[PDB]
């Protein structure tokens, strides 16, 4: 999940 | 009767946005005059990036061009084309 | 091709608009806090009034709760609901 990319909620969980 | 946390990130996340812009913060040169209306309606990039070492800044711009009027004291009104930057795209980049 | 001065006029004219804040902005007591998204997106008053004389001013407010990530040193992270203020309606008044 790209920090300069809007997230996905799969990336929040990370 | 809260939002939900997707949609809040989604919908504050960098992107153009509709913003007032007054027409002095644009033109600061312009301050000796007075326009109407005084502020216009600008496509500008905001919200903000996953992390505060990310900006959110423009990556296609364009000119929009308005009917704006101004005036001076004792002095005719004057109507004319104003142009002033849009932001069409945004994306978070490096500071 | 251009806006024309009616439209430009009614749009740029003190009402609730969508304005993106900052979280700390408005919780100032949690700025030891990092917050995700940062920002929120809230109806504010925005825009000009006829003159330099008047402020674009709420006259009528609420809230609205959204789920925000927080966390803090010695904290892992939470999510959890932070109310917010948003402007129903705006006028014009002396300054």
């Amino acid at each position: 999940c790209d920090i300069h990319v809007l997230w996905e909620w799969k990336c929040f969980e990370e | 009767e809260v939002v939900k946390f997707m949609d809040v990130y989604q919908r504050s996340y960098c992107h153009p946005i509709e913003t007032l812009v007054d027409i002095f913060q644009e033109y600061p040169d312009e301050i000796e005059y007075i326009f109407k209306p005084s502020c216009v309606p600008l496509m500008r990039c905001g919200g903000c990036c996953n992390d505060e070492g990310l900006e959110c800044v423009p990556t296609e711009e364009s000119n929009i061009t308005m009917q704006i009027m101004r005036i001076k004291p004792h002095q005719g009104q004057h109507i004319g084309e104003m142009s002033f930057l849009q932001h069409n795209k945004c994306e978070c980049r490096p500071k």
